[PDB]
């Protein structure tokens, strides 16, 4: 089971992480049953 | 989940993910019923010493 816990917070700090407390609610309990050892995030380009 | 008790209305604001509730003993004290998704409080039936 691949658990995704998520939280959205309105922040106004410019550069670093804000200092505070925010508990992440469980979002998706996912039934995959596969081996995971390495990951990579996906970004989006801007074209002009 | 098996047990004995009186099922009553409750005022506990359960979060969407949350289904049941547990006391200190870890016995279920509130439950979310399937099909109707409502939150029923479980209060143990009255007992005492005769
Ligand atoms: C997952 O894969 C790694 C190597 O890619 C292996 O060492 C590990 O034992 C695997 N785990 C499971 C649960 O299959
Ligand atoms: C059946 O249960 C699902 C969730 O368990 C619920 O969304 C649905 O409304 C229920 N249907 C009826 C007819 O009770």
């Amino acid at each position: 089971y691949f658990k995704i816990y998520s939280k959205h917070t309105p922040i106004n700090l410019v550069r670093d992480l804000p200092q505070g407390f925010s508990a992440l609610e469980p979002l998706v309990d996912l039934p995959i049953g596969i081996n995971i050892t390495r990951f990579q995030t996906l970004l989006a380009l801007h074209r002009s | 989940l098996t047990g004995t008790g009186v099922l009553t209305e409750s005022n506990k604001k359960f979060l969407p993910f949350q289904q049941f509730g547990r006391d200190i003993a870890d016995t279920t004290d509130a439950v979310r019923d399937p099909q109707t998704l409502e939150i029923l409080d479980i209060t143990p039936c009255s007992f005492g010493g005769v």
